[PDB]
């Protein structure tokens, strides 16, 4: 059983990981637009606090590997 | 906008940067003095061609970090 | 195409790095447009040997399969060198299909290869009859009219 | 036990793959700079280190490579490494590197989808090796003074390649070589 | 001092090194080699116009800092 929640959980991380790429992409896209400066850096970096999650995730995903055996 | 140039004695290679739309004869001499030596003293190449005097780097489609020969007589 | 985009980059990298006294550009066809299969090239000759003050040119045509198959280099009609055709081509080993050629050759280490032949010449190989008779017979007037062939090119 | 021995390092591999897909995207759409990406690649190597770790007991990868070249990449994507590492008193050390070339040999135009070599290690656009083994099975390698003889299988997707690419396109994004100090602004 | 810093270019990517002078060149430039992905043999090293000697040291030849090593194809004509 424990072995099963792991693997499901897993499966949330990868899934979530997946939609913030997209979420990166298409405000790299809503970037590369170039859009009178404020909201460039804001977006930008909004980006930044998605990549510290996409970090974490990872983070969270190894430490769950543990239990696979 | 405004182009580097790379101007080469044989050896050494003073670098330079101008308008696109500047007559070479500017930085012909700012070569030549930069060298001491006199202008009509060097000759300046680009595609084994002499270059003259009113030619615009525009002109001969130039780019950032093209080089160009300098001899003598 | 892609041979194509070759050259064109080819040919900006030249203008960016290449040895000093060496020319290479393509040239222009009767439309007044760019043949990037055909170059003309300048290859000066080493101070301190009888070609030096020499500037000589030689042509490059370029194969529609550049870069799988390299380009034929021709000295003028009957250029005077042991390894120079009466043709006026000239065959060296990282020019050769059948030899040493790659696609990673670089037009600057062609030319280089070819003015070092200059003062090299290879005697085991020899492509001309007149210019490697008088190399083995007497250099003694070998190099004289190497020294008339060397001051004919300074235009 | 063989299908869940194998059915494991399917998950691993999709954790490794994931760690790719998160540094790609990490250098592939950064804005500041500088040594804020070395604890970037701090966290992501340790978590890399730490799941390689129970991997190794549970049931190389070029992650692992990626990593210990991406520090250096960062400061400069043309960079030599300093793969020599000094066996005790190597003292002719292969230091600073230097200067790469970031254009295919082939192509002669810039990376646009990287194919290194497994016979060498010789990288060549995935248009260049495809125009070159068109026709012919095996061809010598296109690179010059190399003996290894070459076919279409035995080339792999170069991710250090297209780091380097990437990073070098953003590092020139905003600002190649600027106001050069030493451009003489002829008047 | 005692170690000097050589680069050794290709035409394409260039190689810092850091070299005792008395290190016999036949190591750098089997490094440049087996480091290049380069078959020796197809291979001439020239400092300063001098095709150099596999066992000759950097003081043999008077290298000073920042001197250049240029590895070209070895080739022949005919
Ligand atoms: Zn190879």
């Amino acid at each position: 059983d424990e072995f099963l929640k792991a693997k499901e959980k897993i499966n949330e991380i990868f899934e979530k990981l997946n939609t913030i790429r997209d979420e990166v992409i298409k405000k790299k896209n809503q970037n590369e637009y170039y859009r009178v400066s404020q909201k460039i850096k804001d977006i930008d970096d909004q980006i930044q606090q998605l990549l510290l999650k996409q970090r974490h995730l990872l983070s969270k995903m190894a430490s769950s590997m543990k239990s696979l055996k | 906008t405004h182009i580097n140039l790379k101007v080469s004695d044989g050896s050494s290679e003073i670098f330079f940067k101008i308008k696109k739309t500047t007559p070479l004869r500017r930085l012909m001499e700012a070569f030549a003095k930069r060298q001491g030596k006199e202008m009509d003293s060097l000759r300046f190449l680009y595609d084994g061609i002499r270059i003259q005097a009113d030619q615009t780097p525009e002109d001969l489609d130039m780019e950032d970090n093209d080089i160009i020969e300098a001899h003598r007589e | 195409s892609l041979c194509l985009q070759r050259l064109q980059e080819e040919r900006k990298k030249w203008r960016k790095d290449h040895p000093f006294g060496f020319y290479a550009k393509p040239v222009k066809k009767a439309d007044g447009s760019m043949d990037l299969q055909k170059w003309e090239a300048g290859i000066p000759g080493k101070e301190g040997t009888n070609w030096a003050g020499g500037v000589y040119p030689i042509t490059v045509e370029y194969p529609n399969e550049y870069p799988s198959k390299p380009p034929k280099v021709k000295f003028p009609a009957g250029f005077y060198h042991p390894n120079v055709y009466p043709s006026g081509t000239i065959c060296l080993s990282i020019l050769n299909e059948d030899q040493d050629w790659r696609p990673a050759i670089t037009l600057k280490q062609i030319v280089l290869g070819v003015q070092d032949l200059l003062d090299s010449p290879n005697p085991n190989s020899p492509k001309q009859e007149p210019a490697w008779r008088s190399f083995s017979r007497n250099k003694a007037e070998y190099d004289k009219k190497v020294l008339l062939q060397a001051r004919q090119y300074s235009k | 036990h063989m299908l869940e021995a194998r059915d494991l390092s399917n998950i691993y591999q999709q954790c490794y793959k994931q760690i790719d897909e998160t540094i790609n995207q990490l250098v592939d759409s950064t804005s500041p700079s500088t040594i804020g990406i070395e604890e970037q690649v701090a966290d992501i190597t340790s978590t890399y280190k730490l799941l390689s770790t129970y991997e190794s007991e549970s049931n190389n990868t070029d992650t692992l490579k990626i990593l210990k070249v991406l520090p250096y990449i960062w400061n400069d994507p043309t960079c030599v490494i300093p793969d020599l590492q000094n066996p005790a008193d190597e003292d002719d050390l292969q230091i600073e590197g230097g200067k790469i070339e970031l254009t295919c040999p082939i192509t002669c135009k810039p990376y646009e989808a990287p194919l290194i070599s497994r016979k060498c290690n010789h990288v060549f656009d995935r248009d260049g090796i495809q125009n070159y083994l068109q026709g012919y099975t095996t061809r010598d390698c296109p690179q010059a003074a190399c003996s290894q003889v070459v076919s279409m299988r035995d080339f792999v997707r170069d991710p250090i390649m297209e780091l380097r690419c990437k990073i070098a396109k953003m590092k020139e994004s905003q600002e190649q070589d600027k106001r050069s100090s030493q451009a003489i602004d002829v008047l």
